[PDB]
RNA sequence: AAUUUCUACUAAGUGUAGAUGGAAA
């Protein structure tokens, strides 16, 4: 139910900060406008569901996702600078995603 | 500046009989619901592609 | 003889469908994208009176941004999300879900669709 | 009748066809055992 | 005989003029009231191609708020200030000052009139 | 729906937010 969820812990095991990344919040000119990216993906998927050939409605989604992991790179290279931390990534060579 | 730049050209791939455009002053709609302002009216043209 | 009339009434139909589209695309141009109605695209004019819905070569998707051509002012549409590039010229609303179309939606219901 | 890109019946059918064919090719590909001892070369011959 | 065709092409003209009006009233509906163009009102359809401008029974005023009827959706207009109650149905822009009309203004110039 | 290009846009009006290593095969 979240494309990518972020928690950042202390040296001792406290949840310093937790939130979801279904809502990349663009921060322009002081006034912030949040732009969802899960509702968008759900709409595009329901669009694929009734498109009768989905060779071009299956490329659009493979591009939107790869256009959503280029606006989370910033919300991560923001945390890293803000906390001087390390990052923890699942190693895909040994995973069984459901 | 690691030298050795180049200069490319690419022709116009769209035929000028195909262009599509929101005309001037036509109140367009906005796709992202969180944005409160639900329309927009530019005073010129928005040539798609 | 009789093949200059029935080769002219097929211009009255075109000149009526252009008016119908002009009258629709000016109310699809207002609805917020998450309410626009399920349409039956096609690149040849569609008489929205009969339309012989039992036809097998017409789907029913949701209609995206209704733009307008450049050289003339023909109101071209866009089916589903835009980047599919499914630029279709004539449409007609239907209460039909994806393929099992039920009926054609009258105009005033498409206008009354905003709410 | 139309531009193939916009057209669907000449693409939806193409997909229904190539998808089934390629699924069969993907399913039968397993029957190799990748470089072994004796096998039924009478089978593997025509197979390959 | 020959009086069912030339009693039908006079429906192709009506069905084209309705489209022309529908295509205009959607661009008079945007201009700010102090720029709308000088029009030639009349309550019968006007072919904006020929219009025989030397006709003596057509003036050229400025066009006020372009409303839209209630039962059908015919785009009725309003000449000059509203409270004159000069509800006219078909119009056609002209570069003509009050009476000495000069020519008919093409559509794209009426659209390009906003500035 | 404007882009070196991609994505989401309209972001206060010829654009806003991120990202981007191209040429060859
Ligand atoms: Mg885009």
């Amino acid at each position: 139910r979240n494309l990518l969820y972020i928690v950042v812990v202390d040296g001792k095991g406290n949840i310093v900060e937790q939130y979801s990344l279904n809502e990349i919040i663009n921060n322009f000119n002081g006034i912030r406008i949040k732009t969802d990216y899960h509702s968008l993906l759900d709409k595009k998927e329901k669009e694929r569901f009734e498109a009768r050939q989905n060779w071009t409605s299956i490329e659009n989604i493979k591009e939107l996702k790869a256009g959503y992991i280029s606006q989370v790179v910033h919300k991560i290279c923001e945390l890293v600078e803000k906390y001087d931390a390390v990052i923890a990534l699942e190693d895909l060579n040994s995973g069984f995603k459901n | 500046l690691s030298g050795g730049a180049e200069l490319f050209m690419r022709r116009a791939s769209l035929k000028k009989e195909e262009l599509v455009v929101h005309p001037a002053n036509s109140p367009i709609a906005n796709k992202n619901p969180d944005n409160p302002k639900k329309t927009t009216t530019l005073s010129y043209d928005v040539y798609k592609d | 003889m009789y093949l200059v009339v029935q080769a002219l009434i097929r211009a009255c139909i075109i000149k009526e469908i252009d008016l119908y589209t002009e009258q629709l695309y000016n109310i699809i141009k207002s609805l917020p994208y998450d309410k626009r109605p399920n349409v039956v695209y096609s690149d040849q004019p569609l008489d929205p009176n009969n339309l012989d819905l039992s036809e097998p070569e017409l789907w029913a998707e949701q209609v995206g941004e209704c733009m307008r051509y450049a050289h003339n002012d023909q109101p071209c549409f866009y089916i589903g999300s835009t980047k599919r590039e499914l630029r279709v010229n004539y449409i007609v609303p239907v209460i039909g879900v994806r393929d099992e179309i039920e009926r054609v939606m009258t105009l005033e219901e498409v206008r009354n669709l905003h709410k | 009748e139309k531009s193939l890109k916009k057209n669907d019946a000449v693409v939806a059918i193409m997909k229904d066809l190539l998808d089934s064919v390629k699924s069969f090719e993907n399913y039968i590909k397993a029957f190799f055992g990748e470089k072994e001892t004796n096998r039924d070369e009478s089978f593997y011959g025509d197979f390959v």
